[PDB]
């Protein structure tokens, strides 16, 4: 079995830059490469075949070098549209098999969250489950560490976050974190707060909330 | 012109069966090898199966060896795929894709669409509809919260689309009870809220939901 | 698993054999129906048919070299691929490759043409067949044997000499384009087994088993060529040397390659009567039907298949008469699609029954490996198929069998004296032409190696016929002689070890199957019919065709890995003794310098 390792798994870069992506085979498999490049939500799209082949309808400014072990992907000039996701598949010997992609992300300036709460409705409460929201809007980079503190008491398990896609406008990430919880776990505390750490911020901001009160 | 198409994506038991069929045109299909390609949601890909020309020998990797069993019948054109004892971890959209001929190096160039193949035990359930209300500097924040959901697909929209600005759908999370839970906010000016009016539309075509919620200042 | 080289090439071999089975039925088609019946249209097609089959070919060579040898683990397509990729003769350029086959055709034209006048008489002119021929097999009159001799010689090899030089450099050019050391190494390289450990076989190694296994056969050639000798002169008092070379014209054939036609002349004991059965056959009225009947249950005795009723319904058995003629060289025919006939003009006679014997053994041989692709159709070397055929032809020849299908008398005394007659007929004939073989295919060896110069070709040629065969020339020769190409295989571009490899063979195989059949007596009586046993072991070699390596084939059946010589000692033992004792008074050997000139 062929096992490849893609390096690195994501990437940054500018309009004019040169990226090179690399895909390492554990032995050799001659000139049956391929790269694939994908745009979320839609198919594959063939880029180069033979290792070194550019497919027929590409901009020239995608090529492909190496062969042997040793393989690299590169574009000359970056451009908007090249904005996705890049795999390479070797398909020499069988069982043929992918590499776990590259993401190419744009860069842009350090950007702070905006924080915001909100509690459970009273009528979510009738029904019989209370859920509290932290949304983190518009910052970069993606590194971000996000603590929940139940009446100083820290909380693990009991939220999922969900992080979207490069903004088309201005390049910023959007967090959401939402806690589920029972009616009656939610009347045994009294203080929600939501702690967020980002490289945007010189010290942690706490927005915080006292179950029941105004 | 080659233009492969998929057909037989559907809901299915643990442990059930699924026959996918892809229908092939635009080419001498007897001469070309054909292979299977899947994507779990949110991950890479992987080669699931692969048959030679002549409808032969066909060849397995070691994760579904022995459950999955390609075939074809060159006098449809239709390329075949049945899965039986499917997982959990078989949820993944399935393309066919052309692969080697005879003498060239060419490989996988055209892809159908695909199709979504998803396991599980929950059957379908309506989703419900819970409000977010304001108590923030310039600009305020307001959403609504589809939970309690499946299948796919659901369509979020704000003021049946009229409002834009400042809107991010988070992409839905599967809780544990094997249910799907999304949600959708908006930013707003805080001058708009007594003023302007805010509509969460949600269409859940699998389960037939059209709720439109008011939400309104408090 | 596997690389996608691989299937790409058995889908590429899968098309190919699906596509030339076809063309080749037709092809063998059309020349069975040109042998059997000489018109104009059908020697037409024939031409068409095997154009076509050619062309063919060479696109599906030059399109099946794409595929790189190197990435394919399976033993069978890689040796389908091998056969295919060779380039044979395309390596050259085009107007050398045109003067090549203007040669070779040259060659050949004057070779079938060539007549001699006798000086005598200016009108009478004899070509070599049937009248050389006749001459030297008939005649006892030694000056003329030594004119139809210096005839023959002086004036045809006059004319070869020049064209074999140019077709001796053309060759050797184009077989070391082909990346080989010279067209020996390439004549050489059908006996190479490369990738199977434990069973490779370079091409050096023949020579090494070729000179290892003379040496032991020697001994036996010595004693056989003394009493010759004696005998000979006793035949041709005055005019040959007791301590000599027999003279060249002398042997029996044009060049001495069978000793055949001097038992008349070297009869042990002519006393006693011959074991002639053509007349027990006459009386009894047999015809050709008889006698295939007879050939095809002595094959089915031993657990081996019927023949197919298309073999008799369309094979031809009889001369079509005066109306039609046709070509009675005896053939084998596998014509493809299960279709197998036999061509012989058969008459009723003893060795006709033998050969019918022979020829099926061959069929049956074709029969074996009919499950076998394509390019696998075909014996493990080019030894095989002459052995098989000639094992068969030897169980059938053996006084036992002759008894008990009713030819000969049941009160046929089997004295010691007929068995040494028997002996002396076979060795004058298989022991005789090896030291022949070995000394033709060394100097060959030798010439297109480069290690003889071309002004002392024939100076090297006869120090190697007297050091080598004991046989000194009649008369002087200088370079412009080319005598070696007088003979139709060494101008007709055939290769020869393969009959010394096939001589060896054929005793192995007659020794396994005889331990198989539990025989008791001398190996010379065994008689193999009626032992499935033996039936079923050949047949498991049978089946191999060319898939398996020869050297495991060979295992299969002998248990061993090489050629040897001790089964050939084995069945001439009884011979070698009474040489020993017949020779206690005679000189064995020869001296190297004494000339029937001075
Ligand atoms: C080598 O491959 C053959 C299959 O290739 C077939 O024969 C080749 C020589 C060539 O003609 C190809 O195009 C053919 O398709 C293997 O034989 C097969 O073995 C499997 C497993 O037993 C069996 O199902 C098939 O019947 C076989 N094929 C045929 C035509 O009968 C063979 O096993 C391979 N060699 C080794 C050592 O495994
Ligand atoms: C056998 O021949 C091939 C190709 O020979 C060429 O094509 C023939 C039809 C004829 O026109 C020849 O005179 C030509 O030279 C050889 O393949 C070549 O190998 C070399 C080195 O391995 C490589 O550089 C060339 O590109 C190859 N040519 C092609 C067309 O691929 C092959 O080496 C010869 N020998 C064998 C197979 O043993
Ligand atoms: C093989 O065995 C068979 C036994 O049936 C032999 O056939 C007999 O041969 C004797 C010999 O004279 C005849 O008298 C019998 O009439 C034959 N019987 C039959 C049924 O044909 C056969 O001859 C043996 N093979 C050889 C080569 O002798
Ligand atoms: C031989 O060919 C001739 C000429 O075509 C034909 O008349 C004759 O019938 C043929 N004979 C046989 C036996 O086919
Ligand atoms: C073989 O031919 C003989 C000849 O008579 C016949 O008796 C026998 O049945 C045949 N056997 C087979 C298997 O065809
Ligand atoms: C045959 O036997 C006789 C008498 O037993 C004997 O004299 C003679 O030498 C023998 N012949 C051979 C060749 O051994």
């Amino acid at each position: 079995d062929i096992q490849m390792t893609q390096s690195p798994s994501a990437m940054s870069a500018s309009v004019g830059d040169r990226v090179t992506i690399t895909c390492r085979a554990s032995q050799g498999i001659s000139n049956y490469f391929a790269w694939f490049q994908q745009k979320p939500g839609k198919v594959p799209k063939r880029l180069i075949y033979a290792a070194s082949s550019l497919q027929s309808g590409v901009p020239s400014r995608f090529s492909g070098s190496g062969s042997g072990t040793e393989f690299t992907l590169t574009i000359s000039n970056l451009q908007p549209e090249d904005f996705a996701t890049y795999y390479c598949l070797q398909h020499s010997y069988y069982p043929y098999t992918f590499g776990q992609g590259t993401k190419l992300e744009i860069k842009r300036t350090v950007a702070a969250p905006s924080v915001f709460i909100f509690p459970p409705s009273d009528e979510q409460l009738k029904s019989g489950t209370a859920s509290v929201v932290c949304l983190l809007n518009n910052f970069y980079p993606r590194e971000a560490k996000v603590q929940w503190k139940v009446d100083n008491a820290l909380q693990s398990g009991n939220s999922q976050e969900s992080v979207t896609e490069q903004d088309s406008k201005d390049s910023t990430y959007s967090l959401s974190s939402t806690l589920t919880l029972s009616k009656a776990d939610y009347e045994k505390h009294k203080v929600y707060a939501c702690e967020v750490t980002h490289q945007g911020l010189s010290s942690p901001v706490t927005k915080s909330f006292n179950r029941g009160e105004c | 012109e080659v233009q492969l198409l998929e057909s037989g994506g559907g809901l299915v038991q643990p442990g059930g069966s699924l026959r996918l069929s892809c229908a092939a045109s635009g080419f001498t299909f007897s001469s070309y090898a054909m292979s299977w390609v899947r994507q779990a949601p949110g991950k890479g890909l992987e080669w699931v199966s692969g048959i030679s020309g002549s409808g032969d020998r066909t060849y397995y990797p070691d994760s579904v060896k022995g459950r999955f069993t390609i075939s074809r019948d060159n006098s449809k054109n239709t390329l075949y795929l049945q899965m039986n004892s499917l997982r959990a971890e078989d949820t993944a959209v399935y393309y066919c894709a052309k692969d080697w001929a005879m003498v060239g190096a060419d490989a996988f160039d055209i892809w159908g669409q695909g199709t979504m193949v998803t396991v599980s035990s929950a059957s379908t359930k309506g989703p419900s509809v819970f409000p977010l209300a304001p108590s923030s500097g310039g600009t305020a924040a307001l959403g609504c919260l589809v939970k309690d959901y499946f299948p796919e697909p659901v369509t979020v929209s704000w003021n049946s689309g009229a409002l834009t600005s400042g809107v991010h759908t988070f992409p839905a999370v599967l809780q544990s009870s094997g249910l799907y839970s999304l949600s959708s906010v908006v930013t707003v000016p805080s001058s708009s809220l007594g003023t302007q009016t805010y509509i969460c539309n949600v269409n859940h075509k699998p389960s037939n939901t059209k709720v439109d919620k008011k939400v309104e200042p408090k | 698993a596997q690389s996608t080289i691989e299937e790409q090439a058995k889908t590429f071999l899968d098309k190919f054999n699906h596509e030339a089975e076809d063309l080749f039925y037709q092809s063998s088609l059309a020349s069975w129906n040109y042998n059997t019946n000489i018109t104009e249209e059908n020697v037409q097609n024939m031409n068409n048919a095997g154009d076509k089959w050619s062309a063919f070919l060479k696109e599906q060579s030059t399109l099946a070299q794409m595929y790189p040898l190197q990435e394919i683990q399976n033993l069978t397509v890689k040796l389908q691929l091998q056969a295919l990729q060779q380039n044979g003769s395309s390596v050259l350029s085009e107007d050398k490759s045109k003067r090549l086959n203007t040669i070779l055709n040259t060659m050949s034209t004057i070779y079938s043409t060539g007549k001699v006048c006798n000086p005598d008489n200016p009108q009478e002119c004899l070509l070599l067949e049937p009248g050389l021929n006749e001459i030297m097999a008939n005649s006892l009159d030694y000056n003329e044997r030594l004119w139809a001799w210096e005839s023959w010689r002086s004036e045809v090899g006059k004319q070869l000499r020049p064209l074999y030089e140019e077709y001796v450099v053309l060759k050797n050019e184009m077989a070391r384009a082909n990346h080989y050391e010279d067209y020996g190494d390439y004549w050489r390289g059908d006996y190479e087994v490369n990738g199977v450990d434990g069973y490779d076989y370079s091409r050096g190694q023949l020579i090494e088993d070729v000179e290892h296994t003379f040496e032991e056969i020697k001994p036996l050639y010595e004693h056989l060529h003394a009493y010759v000798r004696a005998k000979l002169m006793n035949a041709y008092p005055s005019y040959i040397s007791p301590i000599g070379c027999l003279p060249a014209h002398l042997l029996g054939d044009m060049w001495g390659r069978f000793w055949t036609n001097l038992y008349s002349l070297t009869v042990p004991f002519g006393q006693k009567p011959n074991i002639d059965v053509t007349d027990a056959m006459v009386d009894q009225a047999w015809d050709a039907q008889r006698i295939f009947k007879e050939a095809e249950k002595f094959f089915v005795s031993v657990g081996l298949p019927n023949m197919t009723q298309g073999f008799w319904e369309n094979s031809m058995l009889t001369d079509p008469g005066n109306v039609q003629k046709a070509v009675c060289h005896p053939t084998a025919w596998d014509l493809g699609k299960g279709d197998f006939r036999i061509l012989m003009c058969t008459k009723v006679t003893m060795d006709d029954f033998l050969t019918a014997h022979h020829e099926m053994g061959h069929i049956q041989y074709d029969m074996a490996y009919a499950a076998q692709p394509f390019l696998l159709r075909n014996g493990a070397n080019e030894g095989f198929h002459e052995a098989v055929g000639e094992i068969m032809s030897l169980s059938a020849a053996t006084p036992k069998h002759l008894k008990s299908i009713g030819l000969l008398s049941p009160d046929f005394q089997e004295d010691n004296e007929t068995e040494i007659n028997f002996l002396l007929k076979q060795a004058l004939t298989i022991v005789g032409t090896l030291p022949f073989t070995y000394m033709l295919e060394k100097w060959r060896w030798m010439v297109f190696k480069g290690e003889i110069p071309k002004d002392q070709w024939m100076k090297k040629w006869w120090e190697m016929k007297r050091e080598i065969v004991g046989v000194v020339e009649p008369v002087p020769h200088d370079e412009t002689y080319c005598d070696p190409a007088s003979l139709f295989h060494v101008s007709n571009d055939y290769s020869f070890i393969r009959y010394y490899t096939r001589t060896l063979y054929q005793f192995q195989f007659q020794e396994a199957l005889c331990q198989a059949a539990k025989h008791e007596g001398p190996l010379h009586k065994c008689d193999i019919s009626n032992s499935t046993e033996a039936g079923q072991k050949l047949f498991n070699m049978l089946r191999l065709g060319k898939s398996e390596p020869w050297t495991l084939a060979l295992e299969n059946v002998v248990g061993a890995k090489n050629m040897n010589v001790r089964p050939l000692l084995n069945y001439f033992e009884p011979l070698f003794t009474w040489l020993k004792d017949q020779n206690k008074n005679s000189f064995v050997g020869w001296s190297t310098d004494w000339s029937p000139y001075a």
